[PDB]
């Protein structure tokens, strides 16, 4: 029972539940786009998203990483990483 | 104990409490939408007095909060099923055979396995004709005598594949 | 509000509250600089030694060829017999020794004399 | 080939040199190697840890040897075959460890104390013995077919 | 009869055929399974047969042949026993572990070491088997060390994972504790009674059972997860799923109290024995249903509960009612087949989460599961009057109304409302709540295999209890005479239990956010038991082993006395004589010393 | 017996006088067909032992062990390449001749008239094993390993001549059929007791017992694969077999004077127990787990019911093929990688797969399996023991625990839980390893089957 | 903070070069291997029963003290097949 991924998909997904969150917009929702450059966020509610992230896909992110993730695309790059779903 | 730096930050020691009472308070609150509540209660906890700019009281308060964190810790958290300690932890490392291996075949399996076998030793080759040379050459010439990283810069110049790759790119899927 | 979790041999004390993560001066970080590079030139010699396409044998540890010379040859030398080694020696060899010797002294007497009696339970045991 | 030199004779005396012979063959800092010392329980001039190392150095460092808590270049421990996951749980308690097993002895010897009263305190109800009728089963106890027939029997109540 | 005798020893030998063929296969088969679970149901259709020729006629049969060491006085051979229990126990197993057998066709679906795994799992079958019917105790035995040994490797079937590994040594070291108990009982019975042979023991039966009795007590709490040697039972619940099932069901969890079933005319008498057996089995019960609460591993909650029955049953011991107890294992046996194979369905089928935080809500996700669960769960304690009736509440009938320790009955009262109220817990979080499990979802259970497991046992569920109650001849004067509060008394605990679980759901929907009152810590960190066990005792061998073993006895100081000694003691007689300096009138003095010391010191003339 | 002895002597020029890759295939074949002729020995009956001659005479003690000393010849004359492969001719002829004499004064051994010739065999016995680990001991202290085996077994064998010629020239003659009819009881003086500690004393050098054990760990880390399995097995069982026959006379005492062996057997086969769970060098735990065993052996002997003494050749034949199998597996996990410790090679249920049903057959043949031949011996010793006290059986359920223990521990510490993945130099698994550990295992199994034979004298 | 742009570099080079692996890992040339070259029941229910009543009768019970009964039960009011005798039945119930 392992239904395979893919790389549109997840990047759907992620964007998908990034714009279910409040402080961001619908409007310009750019998967290359930072968050401390353009977004002003916090960095505590970065590490929020990324508790959105892994309570989305049931796997810790350690600290070394949680650092230096910054954007989604390398977000869907680490998961990328983790599940390894390249065909 | 990290692989780039030697110390965290104060932010990131914060931010490891947080995340790691963002975790305990899971576990210890079910329902789901007074966790919700919960969080935001925290959320304003942190709130409170986050923006001060003095270094004594902050590490002392912090210290503080790591003791009524101690306290207000649960006993069993909930771990995802693929964490160390969890439920899985190399579920599935019965099928986690190394690749060094399946040189050691008897040639009529490789009969078997033309196209998978040729690719393979074209990768071989890849490895072995980009190695010495350069790489080396970045290994023993591009940093100084103490590495003091356990990093390494790419093959950023011209040529060849980033260094060291082998064993990092080529492992195992970890899910047969 | 709380008892500050004391710590003992067999139960550890967390990464929280060391509290020697709190006062660090630049003489400590300049010792977590030095030991974070000891691990980075280890890991380096490490993975060049570990990625060559052409090695074929094993890594040989030279850390853990000393450390099983230490535990198994390099016991006997340095010995000195100290007086407080010698008695807790006596008494962890033949303390028990003589306490089993006691006791079979005891059950051996008193199971011999009963059957010297002749009052065993002996209706039948065969299988001695 | 294997050197002499990093085999380990002789202790700690004199400190310049045996501190710094360590450093070099430990891959150490000179005041983290730690003799013991020696007090004629043989142990050469090993270094002294912080002892529990495997509920310590946590998982997400990803070193060289994964269920070994290696690096492949350490002071292993003197004592690690204890120390191993698999082996000994050296693990930061939830609580204490006076109040665990002080509470613990505390709930054995209530229980074998109410154990004990119960022992002394039997259950019983107001239901008579029950009435064999062949003198308490005989021939079908014990047996004895001509040895000792007894008259013994019940009145109807 | 040679029906019979045949009947019985081809259910014997029908489990022999697949491990030789699949070793004599050498070749690539695929319906390997399929070949295990109709060989299965061929076991049982041909064992469904005798049980109803016994209640038919009754002849209580020995056999036995192939005999070796006839040496001293006794000889033992392959020798076993068709009689009452032993013979109505046979076909439980084998229809459970067909149930079992189809819920491992689907659950190890995807993972291509099934043929070592079904090899395994037949061979525990065959040894457990071989347990249950013997008479001989060498037999019993082979069997009991066999399924120990088959439990470690069902345990560590899955190579890596420390947990793994670390669970099996632990339940392999208690059944060691067990075995110590087991030969001690031997080694009475072989030095007293001239052979360990049930007919010569319940022949001749000996006033003197304390001996042989403790080494049954040893051995039942080696085997049955006891208090001070439960902690491999959750431990052994990390194991695979139907491993677990079929590992503490009805196999390998019940042989201990078998053991004292099958002793019934030595434990008659001996009440100082069977005062221990109910104040331990009641001391389990009640730490056990304790400990149950406040936890939050499905796996190690039916452990906890399956924990609980055995210490009702080691309770059935003690008062002199072996047959409520070996009833309790058929249904008992029937129920948590059941209930594992559904819990693990879901698990399953929902990525591996097991876990009761994120759990909730699966009310109306699969049907066909959620009446499985609540089937079982409505079972547990016995809703009257169900299958789980009988058993339990003829259990405590029996109990109440005997010479009881008046501290027991209490911890039977208290524990029962226990497992009502996490059986209320564990059916409002698996089902009732608020779905919480991610998205990207995996909701199915279609599977004809798995419907038809489930099928067949929650049908198993609602009759054979009754019908295996029936038609059995009543070894025991059944009391049936109770006054007021003393047979209701089981309906009043589960309905008082029901009531406070209801009230601890309606305090747990709501926001208080409660405080731990330590005696959640005491509850939730496993009664403090594997904590301070598991960090005290593998601390002291491995402590004493380096300090007084390794660098304080052996090496260096027998290497100290016995070479040293004796090696400086001549390489200094060596250095003192022979460095004599080569002078002349050293050697001619020395040559007068002796001449005057051999006449005026020591005379040789006179 | 002496058409047992002298095709052994045609065997040792059978090594010479063959050629170049041919020296191998007939000394393997020929031993093999000795494992057949005494296979044929098995006559003997009732009342009496089978005894033919002057020269020899068998009994059902000497019998199993004797069939199990040819059998296990031909194993290891297989067993002991790979080491020596680049080695002369020359050279491998001198090592297989050195075996096949070797087998030839086990023979002379355990067939011995009277007891003069079985000393003068032990010590024939004990000469060249010396020369065997010494040239191929292939670790830096096979110097010292040799030098303590050697002073050892001497000068704890050394009073033992003088006590037999002592008992020569105060009983007549040391054949033991006269002897099991001219014993009388020796009561307690003095020189009794020093004349039972001499020899008992020397054979308790030769088990070893727990006082002086410390030369068999260095004689198993630092010998090769043939003089280890015939040191262990063959030597210590030799041993035990010795005290066997000697210990019919001088009944009187041994109340007496027994307490203190028995004392010293069981609190070191309970520290041995204890210091084997915890050590790395996977070799030594085979040598620690021997020590365990054969201290319950010298328990068996001391205690003197038919009981014990049938559980103790039980024991003594199990633990020779366990130790010998399990000795194989360790020199397979040396060819593997060339460490000999124990946490560096991890891993091999991947690698390997049917490695690993042998390792898991052997830790359970360790482990007491429960049809086996070692668990009938250890099983018949605590009946025994139990009748002699009925407090000791603390101790050997105790090592019971601890047996399974570190059995189990020596089980998943080399082959569970993951691979090192940095090795890269195993070769798969070979026929040879699986051939010999077919030959070691389906002869313990049958045995199990029908143990009648391995049961002593006075079954 | 975030990555330095070395990192960025390798890491995706390593994406190239690992994308590249687990898709050549995916192998699919129609055909990954290659070979080069009633009464199933009726067998396994009879034969051991047959074989196994074929062993209980002759030879095991020749062997004289092997398998035996638990006695059946007689009642007051049975008779013997064999010998043929009933037993005279209880007297006398009443006030039941
Ligand atoms: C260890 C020493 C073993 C010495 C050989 C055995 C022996 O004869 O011991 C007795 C010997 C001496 O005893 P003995 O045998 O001379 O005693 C005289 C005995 N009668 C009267 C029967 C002749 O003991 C020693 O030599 C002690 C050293
Ligand atoms: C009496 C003599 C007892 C001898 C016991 C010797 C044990 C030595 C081996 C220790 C070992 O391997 O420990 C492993 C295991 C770890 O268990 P735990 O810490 O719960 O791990 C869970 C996940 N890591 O820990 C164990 O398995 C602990 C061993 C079981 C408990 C032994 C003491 C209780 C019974 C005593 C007799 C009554
Ligand atoms: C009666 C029962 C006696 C039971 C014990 C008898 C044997 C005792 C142990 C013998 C072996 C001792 C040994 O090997 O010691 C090592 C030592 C050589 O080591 P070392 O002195 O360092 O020499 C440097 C070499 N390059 O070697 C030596 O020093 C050897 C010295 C001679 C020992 C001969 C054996 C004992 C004789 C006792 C006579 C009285």
């Amino acid at each position: 029972d392992a239904p395979p991924l893919t790389l549109e998909g997840i990047k759907d997904r992620v964007l998908y539940v990034l714009k279910l969150y409040d402080k961001i917009d619908p409007e310009k929702l750019s998967v290359n786009s930072h968050f401390m450059k353009d977004l002003g966020l916090d960095s505590l509610d970065q590490v929020e998203i990324i508790m959105a992230m892994e309570d989305e896909f049931g796997f810790e992110i350690p600290d070394i990483d949680a650092e230096k993730l910054m954007c989604p695309q390398e977000i869907v790059d680490y998961i990328a990483d983790k599940k390894d779903v390249y065909e | 104990f990290l692989p780039s730096a030697a110390y965290l930050t104060h932010q990131q020691k914060v931010l490891q409490l947080y995340k790691r009472a963002l975790r305990h308070l899971e576990s210890r609150c079910v329902h789901r939408d007074k966790y919700r509540y919960f969080a935001c209660l925290l959320r304003a906890r942190f709130d409170e007095h986050k923006n001060e700019k003095d270094m004594v009281k902050a590490t002392q308060l912090l210290r503080e909060a790591e003791k009524e964190f101690w306290h207000g810790q649960h006993p069993q958290p909930y771990i995802f099923p693929e964490s160390p300690g969890g439920t899985s932890y190399e579920r599935y490392e019965c099928y986690k055979v190394p690749e060094w291996c399946l040189d050691d075949w008897h040639p009529s399996e490789k009969a078997m396995y033309p196209d998978y076998f040729a690719k393979r030793e074209q990768w071989k080759k890849l490895r072995r004709e980009s190695w010495e040379r350069e790489v080396k050459q970045l290994q023993e010439e591009t940093p100084v005598g103490g590495p003091r990283t356990e990093a390494l810069p790419p093959a950023r110049k011209q040529g060849d594949l980033p260094p060291l790759w082998w064993h990092i790119v080529t492992r195992p899927r970890e899910r047969p | 509000s709380f008892p500050k979790y004391e710590p003992s041999r067999l139960a550890s004390l967390p990464t929280t509250l060391d509290p020697a993560e709190y006062d660090i001066s630049s003489e400590t970080r300049k010792a977590q600089a030095e030991r974070l590079a000891i691990r980075s030139r280890l890991k380096r010699e490490y993975q060049l030694q570990y990625n060559d396409p052409s090695r074929r044998g094993v890594v040989e540890d030279p850390a853990l060829i000393r450390w099983t010379c230490a535990r198994s040859a390099n016991v006997y030398p340095n010995f000195r017999p100290n007086t407080k080694t010698s008695l807790l020696g006596a008494l962890f060899g033949i303390g028990p020794l003589i306490f089993w010797y006691y006791v079979f002294k005891t059950d051996r007497d008193r199971k011999e004399k009963l059957i010297q009696e002749g009052k065993l339970d002996r209706t039948f045991n065969i299988s001695y | 080939s294997h050197i002499t030199k990093d085999m380990l004779p002789g202790p700690y005396p004199k400190t310049p040199e045996e501190r710094a012979a360590a450093a070099k063959k430990y891959n150490m800092r000179v005041e983290d190697y730690e003799p013991y010392p020696d007090d004629g329980m043989g142990y050469g001039d090993y270094p002294k840890l912080p002892d529990r190392s495997q509920q310590e150095r946590d998982p997400w460092y990803d070193w060289d040897h994964p269920d070994l808590r290696l690096n492949w270049g350490e002071p292993m421990h003197w004592d690690l075959d204890m120390y191993i996951r698999n082996r000994v749980d050296t693990s930061p308690t939830p609580v204490n460890w006076n109040l665990m097993c002080k509470h613990l002895f505390g709930f054995v010897a209530f229980m074998l104390f109410m154990f004990w009263v119960g022992e002394t305190y039997p259950t019983y109800q107001p239901v008579g013995p029950k009435q064999y009728p062949y003198n308490n089963l005989y021939l079908e106890r014990g047996g004895d077919p001509n040895k000792e027939p007894e008259p013994v029997v019940h009145y109807e109540i | 009869m040679n029906l019979f005798s045949s009947l019985t020893l081809v259910t014997l030998i029908l489990l022999t055929m697949p491990i030789a063929a699949i070793n004599f296969n050498t070749h690539k088969f695929t319906n390997y399974p399929l070949y295990v679970k109709t060989t299965i149901s061929c076991a049982f259709i041909t064992s469904m047969i005798p049980t109803m020729m016994f209640i038919h006629t009754g002849q209580e049969m020995i056999i036995s042949n192939w005999h070796w060491l006839t040496i001293q006085t006794l000889k033992l051979s392959l020798s076993f026993k068709m009689d009452f229990f032993s013979m109505m126990f046979v076909p439980v197993a084998l229809f459970v572990t067909w149930s079992i057998m189809e819920f491992s066709m689907w659950y190890m679906h995807s993972d291509p070491n099934i043929n070592q795994f079904f090899k395994y799992l037949l061979l525990f079958l065959i040894t457990m088997l071989i347990l249950v019917t013997a008479n001989n105790l060498f037999q019993l035995f082979i069997g009991w060390e066999g399924v120990g040994i088959m439990s470690f490797l069902l345990i560590g079937w899955w190579y890596g994972r420390t947990d793994a590994n670390t669970a099996a040594l632990q339940a392999i070291l208690y059944n060691r504790i067990g075995d110590i108990g087991f030969i001690l009982a031997m080694a009475w019975f072989l030095i007293n009674l001239n052979t360990w042979d049930l007919q010569q023991i319940f022949m001749l039966n000996p006033n003197d059972s304390n001996l042989p009795l403790m080494g049954l007590i040893l051995a039942a709490t080696g085997k049955s997860a006891q208090f001070g040697l439960h902690p491999w039972l959750p431990s052994a619940m990390e194991g695979p799923t139907p491993v677990s099932a079929l590992l503490h069901s009805s196999t390998m969890v019940v042989a201990g109290i078998f053991l004292l079933i099958r002793f019934y005319p030595l434990t008659e008498n001996n009440k100082f024995g069977q005062s221990i057996m109910l104040c331990l089995g009641a001391m389990t019960t009640l730490f056990t249903a304790m400990c149950a609460l406040t936890q939050n591993d499905i796996k190690k909650i039916i452990a906890f509960s399956t924990s609980s029955q055995l210490g009702l049953m080691m309770v059935t011991i003690g008062i002199n009612q072996p047959h409520l107890a070996f009833l309790h294992i058929c249904t008992h046996a029937f129920f948590k087949a059941m209930l594992f194979m559904c819990s693990g369905s879901i698990i399953h089928s929902l990525n591996d989460e097991q876990d009761i935080r994120k759990m909730g809500g699966l009310f109306k996700a699969m049907p066909f599961t959620t009446t499985a669960l609540i089937i079982g769960s409505l079972a547990l304690t016995g809703m009257p009057f169900l299958t789980g009736f009988y058993s339990k509440d003829l259990i405590i009938e029996s109990a109440n109304t005997s010479y009881t320790n008046a501290w027991a009955l209490l911890m039977t009262l208290v524990a029962t409302s226990f497992t009502a109220i996490y059986s209320t817990r564990i059916i409002f979080f698996a089902l009732l709540g608020q779905p919480r499990f991610p998205t990207l979802i995996n909701i199915n259970e279609n599977n004809p295999f798995l419907i038809n497991s489930i099928k067949r046992l929650l049908i198993g569920s609602l009759f054979a209890g009754f019908i295996i109650s029936n038609n059995i001849p009543p070894m025991t004067i059944p009391q049936m005479t109770m006054p007021h509060y003393l047979k209701m008394t089981a309906l009043t605990v589960t309905i008082l239990g029901f009531i406070l679980a209801l009230e601890i759901s309606n305090t747990t929907h709501y926001l208080k956010f409660n405080y731990p009152s330590n005696t959640f810590k005491f509850s939730n960190l496993l009664g403090y038991y594997p904590t301070i066990m598991h960090r005290l005792t593998p601390y002291m061998n491995l402590t004493m082993s380096q300090k007084s073993a390794s660098s304080l006895l052996d090496l260096i100081w027998l290497e100290t006395i016995l070479p040293k000694t004796i090696s400086l003691a001549q390489m200094k007689m060596s250095t003192t004589i022979t460095s004599q300096k080569g002078l002349i009138k050293l050697y001619f003095l020395s040559f007068l010393i002796t001449i005057l010391i051999s006449t005026t010191l020591l005379n040789f003339h006179e | 017996m002496l058409k047992y002895i002298i095709p052994t002597m045609m065997l040792m020029p059978l090594t010479w006088l063959s050629k170049n890759s041919m020296i191998w295939i007939n000394t393997t074949l020929h031993s093999l067909l000795i494992s057949l002729t005494s296979l044929l020995l098995l006559n003997q009956f009732g009342d009496n032992s089978l005894n033919f001659s002057l020269t020899f005479f068998s009994d059902s003690l000497s019998t199993p062990l004797l069939i199990l000393t040819m059998w296990l010849l031909p194993l290891m004359l297989m067993a002991s390449q790979h080491h020596l492969s680049k080695e002369n001719l020359a050279r491998k002829k001198l090592f297989i001749s050195m075996l096949i004499l070797l087998q030839l004064f086990l023979i002379m051994t355990f067939t011995a008239t009277e007891l003069i010739f079985f000393y003068i065999m032990f010590e024939a016995t004990l000469v060249p094993t010396l020369i065997i680990i010494t040239r191929w001991g292939n670790q830096t202290e096979r110097l010292n390993a040799g030098l303590y085996f050697l002073f050892y077994t001497l000068a704890g064998s050394l009073p033992l001549l003088v006590a037999l010629i002592y008992i020569q020239n105060t009983m007549g003659s040391l054949n033991f059929l006269i002897l099991q009819y001219w014993v009388q009881p020796m009561p307690n003086s003095w020189s009794n007791t020093f004349m039972w500690l001499a020899c008992m004393m020397a054979f308790m050098v030769k088990m070893p017992l727990y006082g002086l054990h410390l030369w068999l760990p260095k004689a198993h880390v630092e010998a090769p694969i043939a003089g280890s399995m015939v040191l262990a097995a063959i030597l210590l069982k030799l041993g035990g077999y010795g005290m066997m026959r000697i210990t019919l006379l001088l009944n009187p005492i041994t109340d007496f004077m027994a307490y203190p062996f028995i004392m010293l057997s069981l609190w070191g086969m309970i520290m041995t127990s204890s210091i084997c769970l915890r050590q790395t060098d996977l070799k030594s735990l085979i040598a620690y787990s021997s020590v365990s065993h054969m201290a319950l052996v010298i328990v068996a002997i001391l205690i003197q019911t038919p009981w014990s003494y049938m559980g103790a050749t039980a024991l003594m034949i199990a633990h020779g093929l366990t130790s010998s199998m399990l000795f194989c597996l360790a020199n397979s996990n040396y060819e593997r990688v060339h460490s000999r410790t124990m946490i560096l090679a991890r891993g091999l249920q991947t690698l390997l797969p049917l490695m690993a049903a042998w390792w898991l057959l052997a830790s359970l043949t360790n482990l007491a399996l429960p049809p086996s031949i070692n668990l009938i011996g250890e099983l018949f010793v605590v009946m025994s023991t139990f009748s002699w006290s009925n407090i000791t059986i603390i101790l050997m359920g105790l090592n019971m625990v601890i047996t399974a223990l570190y059995s189990l521990y020596m089980l998943i510490t080399t082959q569970r839980g993951k691979h090192t993945h940095h090795i890269n130099n195993i070769l798969p698994s070979f026929t040879r390893e699986n051939a010999l550990m077919s030959l070691h295992m389906l002869p313990l199994l049958l045995l199990s089957l029908n143990p009648k034979i391995i049961l002593g004298p006075l079954y | 903070s975030g990555y330095t742009p070395d990192e960025k570099l390798r890491l995706q080079q390593l994406r190239e070069l690992r994308r590249r692996w687990l898709k050549d890992q995916e192998l699919s040339p129609r055909e990954p291997v290659l070979p080069p070259r009633s009464i199933f029941a009726f067998t396994h229910v009879l034969i051991p029963v047959w074989i196994i009543h074929y062993y209980l009768k002759y030879h095991v019970t020749t062997k004289p003290y092997t398998i035996v009964e638990k006695k059946p039960r007689i009642f007051p009011g049975d008779t013997i097949l064999e010998t043929g005798e009933v037993i005279p039945p209880m007297k006398e119930f009443p006030d039941q």
